């Protein structure tokens, strides 16, 4: 097929990023701690 | 290019910074992805967040996002003083990086650098007596696969010549913005010439697999 | 009082002896009659540490840094 | 001399502009080259007779 | 065995090159995504290993570690700290864009290959690197995870089964060392991008210190495809070594610039002329062919006429095999002028934790800087051989062992040029 | 090249050209040289005490 | 039970499991010389100086962080061994400048002595020689960072005892400047010890700075007062 498939990235917006990585946040198991809260608690 | 601070005011913390609460939401989901104990992972998502609030990043903003990471603020500066995407220099509305290494040079960049040149009027690497026109020429960004490229804030343009120059320039100053993608025809990364690529509908899951 | 140096009663005052073991240092010693004030050895500790340490997970011996 | 500047000092052009020659001009003259150990003995005529150094 | 190999159609592991049909994972399931991969999940990532070491995958990005001793050391059984998968999609090798055509017009196929990947070793999540020039390309991943989360079937509980698998996508802040080994590893750490040392893997400590791996994204795309395939079908392309297809793109000096899909071996003129419009000038026009990309020595005349582009054929002309920038540069362009405008490439960008790759890049700078105005002597010529065959090895990373190789090329090949460059200097300032 | 006077010697309508880098006191065979430095006011490092034995020395 | 057995040139002895090398090697008396490991801190490996021929692979390997595997052989004298002495100590004194005078650390060098014992003697690199402007640190500690090797042994040590973080690596390529950005006078404590840490002549006393050369200053023995732990 010769013809462009996409476009469907035209549309970017500049915050969109930081949209997905915001709305995608549910399912996510606890990123396992270690101890202290911080290196320098 | 001058990496001790040396503060000169409209830097000088404080500078008052702040951020929008809806960009407080943006901060939490950010250091909710990285696990627990380890923090200080999402320094440069965040220094990210902060440059794309404030077009460049004071060094209040450095203060700010040491105090909302609870780090010391020396990683901060170190990733600030060490990647790319940083600039610490205030610039204006639309950036240019005018990319010329390995395929780009040796694809003839030269015209597009005396182009830029005589166009803009400002020299390589400096600023202009505006907004919106901060040059600098840059290294190999990874889109290789076409004529020396030019990156604007987020995007692209490949297959240049001088009147597109003056067209995409031009235009810029109108405010009307031209498309990421490539130009003269080609509307992707393609083989141009008689269509070298797959033109049959693939099928699949339909034939022949083994073990699935 | 002329110059401004160090003059000394002390004929003894830049004499050193490099030897190789503390037996025959304090043979010596007592063979040539002065009394001697004997310090003992002391070797660098050994450690246990290792660059998979400096990059822990939940211990806490971490780089911070780099 | 011998083209072993951790032997001899090298001379001034070298000296003044190397990194090298600097390095081993200081301390060529500060510390002394270092002498493996073992004991030699050799002896030259001089115009009275053997002149032996030990 | 292949008479050198070429392209036969529909044996494309992936179609959709640019624009085409549509872009969903609607199209991803007509395209061939999605397709009775939980019977090939429930069978045991011991078999799905099998299936890869039956293909035969040499691994890619120029490096040469094959997929499957790597992802077999990653079966390490499971202890209290969990697994982790990084998918790494920088593009270094200035002349690329190899994945930039695949996060751009398919990344279904990447959910696909990492969600295969993540059941395959114990993995749990999948943190998937993009580079900090790619925002828009970015945001249509972000499009297509939307999508793949909004389909209810990746996320938590995959295939139906119950078996959760997160992926995230962590962006670049733009370098040539986070798309590396390790350098990658601790950029997702927060600290600054910088290699640690090897004999720790990072199948051992990795990312702060779990059994992780990294993977290039054209194994993450060729992963599912084999799984849901024949065994061996990707491996009747090319040879016994390296198998299957690779992105041979000229990105660089031919008439239409492009990118093709090829089996692993091909006729090099074919290559070049037969599928890419023609070199700019005619066959004869030329100085000399660089494949690889930027971390490979170059390739003269009288030996790209007859040099067949394998590995092991590449192996055999001293060189490494890289990706998408298997280019020409014509006789009308200096080769010193671009091999320095490289070399000041790679003093603009590397980490400064080796003593010796700082420095030599350094001294390489500079005396190619004396090199292209001429101002030196044959001596130094041959310093800068000697000086090459110090550095080499001799680092963490091969980013010093990527500056010392074009520098060995162009000292093995194109000797003539810069003793006529240094006359012409001794005739103007004499 | 004759060894005489011990002079010293100075930059073109410049300071003194000493350092106090200690050299000659560290060669000198009857160590006749005698040198205590200390920096001045300015910043660049410099002496105090410079004195030259001549009854020790031996030129 | 827990011995590994390594020859260091057909000398036979035993390695304790889990250590390096170089510890090894300092046990049986070799001083591997040495530029960024220090036993006081954690091991970096950016100063290279400790690579050694192990037998069997074509690639040098460095010393302070290799683990040890059973059976080894360890030359240190063989012929690349000392040709990648060679490179690397003459790719340390190019942008290093001509300083030994003015320096404060002439008779205590490292470069100086390791550069006598095993570097080489005709220098090359004609032209170049960047230089990096030094700061201002505090008022008792002198500072000129253009002798700075970027050696990142004071930031280890900063991090790891100090635990203080001002002290950072900027740049990439020749360009890494060692230091605080922003400016800020760095004072805690035992910032004094520093100056014992950095091994070139870049971090020095700044009350005693032009006094003396220690050569002519005689060592002498003594116990500390004004705390109880001397
Ligand atoms: C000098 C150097 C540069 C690299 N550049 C990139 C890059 O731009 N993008 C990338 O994804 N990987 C890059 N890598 C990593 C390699 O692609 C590596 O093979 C990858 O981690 C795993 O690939 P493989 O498992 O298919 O062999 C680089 C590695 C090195 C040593
Ligand atoms: S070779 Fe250079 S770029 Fe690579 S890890 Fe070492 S210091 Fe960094
Ligand atoms: S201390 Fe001695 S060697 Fe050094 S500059 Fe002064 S006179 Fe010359
Ligand atoms: S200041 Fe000294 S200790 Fe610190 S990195 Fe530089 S040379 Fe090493
Ligand atoms: S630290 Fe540098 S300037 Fe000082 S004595 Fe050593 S080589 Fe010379
Ligand atoms: S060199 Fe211009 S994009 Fe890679
Ligand atoms: S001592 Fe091993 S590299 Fe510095």
């Amino acid at each position: 097929n010769t013809t462009y498939k996409n476009l469907q990235h035209h549309d970017y917006s500049t915050y969109t990023f930081l949209d997905l990585n915001l709305d995608l946040s549910k399912f996510r198991m606890p990123q396992p701690s270690s101890g202290r809260e911080s290196p320098r608690h | 290019a001058l990496f001790v601070h040396r503060d000169t005011p409209k830097n000088n913390p404080e500078t008052p910074f702040d951020f929008t609460p809806e960009n407080y939401k943006r901060i939490e989901a950010i250091v909710k992805n990285y696990p627990e104990g380890h923090k200080a992972a999402a320094v440069l998502p965040v220094l990210d967040l902060a440059q794309r609030q404030n077009g460049w990043l004071p060094i209040s903003a450095m203060n700010k996002v040491a105090e909302i990471l609870q780090v010391p603020p020396m990683r901060v500066y170190e990733v600030a003083t060490f990647y790319t995407m940083y600039n610490r220099k205030p610039v204006g509305k639309y950036h240019i990086q005018v990319c010329t290494t390995t395929p780009c040079m040796l694809r003839n960049s030269d015209s597009i650098l005396e182009a830029i040149q005589k166009k803009l009027g400002i020299k390589v690497g400096e600023t202009t007596p505006d907004k919106l026109f901060t040059l600098i020429e840059v290294e190999c960004l990874g889109a290789c696969v076409n004529a020396p490229m030019v990156q604007i804030n987020d995007n692209y343009y490949e297959d240049l010549t001088p009147k597109d120059i003056e067209e995409i320039i031009d235009e810029l100053k109108a405010g009307k913005i031209p498309k990421p993608g490539p130009r003269s025809g080609r509307f992707s990364c393609e083989p141009a010439g008689g269509l070298t690529s797959l033109t049959e509908p693939p099928k699949g899951p339909g034939f022949g697999v083994q073990a699935g | 009082p002329l110059m401004g140096w160090a003059s000394t009663a002390d004929p003894l005052s830049n004499l050193v002896l490099t030897f190789s073991t503390k037996e025959d240092a304090i043979a010596f010693a007592e063979k040539n009659g002065w009394s001697y004030d004997v310090e003992e050895r002391k070797v660098p500790k050994p450690k246990s540490k290792s660059y998979g340490a400096n990059f822990s997970w939940n211990k806490r011996t971490r780089v911070s840094t780099k | 001399k011998v083209d072993d500047a951790k032997v001899s000092p090298p001379k001034r052009a070298e000296m003044k502009t190397s990194m090298e020659s600097l390095i081993h001009h200081f301390k060529l003259y500060t510390e002394g080259y270092q002498v493996p150990p073992g004991a030699t003995y050799t002896a030259i005529e001089a115009p009275k007779g053997e002149f032996g150094v030990y | 065995k292949t008479s050198f190999g070429s392209l036969k159609d529909e044996d494309r592991i992936f179609t959709n090159l640019y624009g085409r049909h549509d872009w969903r994972l609607k199209g991803a399931q007509s395209r061939g995504d999605w397709y009775k991969t939980k019977e090939i999940l429930l069978k045991g990532p011991d078999w799905i290993l099998g299936e890869v070491k039956t293909s035969g995958l040499r691994g890619r990005g120029g490096a040469g570690f094959p997929t499957g001793l790597k992802w077999s050391f990653m079966n390490k059984p499971s202890d209290g700290r969990p697994k982790y998968l990084v998918v790494n999609a920088d593009e270094g090798e200035p002349g690329t864009c190899k994945d930039r055509e695949i996060i751009r017009h398919d990344p279904h196929k990447l959910v696909e290959g990492c969600l295969v990947g993540g059941r395959a070793m114990g993995a749990r999540a999948a943190y998937i690197y993009i580079r900090g020039e790619f925002y828009n390309e970015a945001s249509n991943l972000q499009v297509a995870i939307r999508e793949a989360y909004e389909a209810g079937l990746i996320g938590k509980n995959a295939c139906g089964s119950g078996y959760d698998f997160d992926v995230f996508v962590v962006r670049g802040a733009g370098a040539y060392i986070c798309g590396e080994e390790t350098a990658l590893i601790e950029s997702i750490e927060g600290k600054q991008g910088k290699p640690r040392l090897k004999p720790p893997f990072p199948a051992d400590v990795g990312v702060f210190g779990c059994p992780t791996t990294v993977a290039n994204v054209e194994t993450v795309a060729v992963s599912p495809t084999i799984c849901r395939r024949g065994g061996a079908w990707f491996a009747s392309f090319g040879r016994e070594r390296n198998s299957g297809t690779k992105l041979f793109n000229i990105s660089g000096h031919v008439n239409n610039p492009c990118t093709v899909e090829e089996e692993m071996s091909v006729p090099l003129k074919e290559l070049i002329e037969k599928h890419a419009g023609g070199v700019t000038g005619g066959w004869d026009n030329l100085l000399a062919v660089i494949p690889g990309g930027s971390s490979t020595p170059l390739i003269p005349k009288s030996v790209c006429e007859t040099v067949l582009m394998d590995f092991d054929a590449l192996i055999q002309a001293q060189t490494g095999l890289g990706t998408a920038a298997v280019i020409v540069m014509d006789r009308s362009t200096d080769i010193v002028k671009a091999i320095a405008r490289l070399i000041e490439f790679y003093k603009h960008e590397s980490c400064g934790q080796c003593t010796p790759c700082r420095e030599g890049v350094d001294w390489m700078n500079k005396v190619m800087a004396r090199f292209v105005r001429g101002d030196a002597r044959p001596a130094e010529i041959d310093s800068l051989w000697e000086i090459s065959k110090q550095i080499e090895g001799h680092t963490i990373c091969a980013l010093g062992d990527g500056a010392a190789w074009p520098v060995q090329g162009l000292i093995r090949h194109f000797r003539p040029e810069l003793e006529e460059r240094m006359q012409r200097f001794a005739q103007q300032h004499q | 090249r004759f060894r005489g006077e011990h002079a010293l010697r100075r930059y073109p309508s410049g300071e003194e050209r000493c350092i106090a880098c200690k050299l000659c006191e560290a060669v000198c065979p009857a160590q006749a040289i005698t040198i205590e430095a200390e920096p001045r006011a300015d910043g660049s490092r410099r002496t105090t005490r410079y004195d030259i034995d001549m009854t020790k020395c031996i030129y | 039970s827990n011995l590994i057995e390594v020859f260091v040139d057909g000398q036979s002895v035993m390695v304790e499991p889990g250590t390096t090398v170089l510890q090894a090697c300092e046990k049986v008396g070799m001083q591997i010389p040495r530029f960024c490991y220090h036993e006081r801190l954690s091991v970096a490996g950016n100063c290279r100086m400790c690579l050694v021929e192990i037998e069997k692979a074509p690639k040098v390997v460095a010393a302070c962080a290799m683990p040890v595997m059973k059976g080894w052989n360890i030359l240190t004298n063989s012929e690349k061994t000392k040709k990648a002495r060679e490179g690397v100590m003459e790719f340390l004194l190019a942008n290093h400048p001509l300083d030994c005078p003015i320096c404060d650390q002439g008779g205590e060098c490292d470069l100086q002595d390791q550069s006598m014992m095993f570097g080489s003697d005709r220098s090359r690199f004609l032209e170049g020689k960047r230089a990096v402007e030094d700061k201002n640190i505090g008022p008792l500690v002198k500072t000129i960072m253009t002798r700075c090797i970027q050696c990142t042994r004071c930031i280890r040590f900063a991090s790891e005892i100090a635990g203080v973080d001002d002290l950072g690596t900027t740049g990439r390529g020749n360009d890494m400047q060692v230091g605080t950005y922003i400016e800020k006078m760095f004072m805690s404590e035992l910032s004094g010890n520093i100056i014992d840490i950095c091994p070139v002549g870049a971090l020095t006393s700044k009350p005693y700075a032009f006094t003396a050369r220690p050569w002519e200053t005689r060592k002498t023995e003594s116990i500390d007062v004004m705390d109880a732990v001397g």
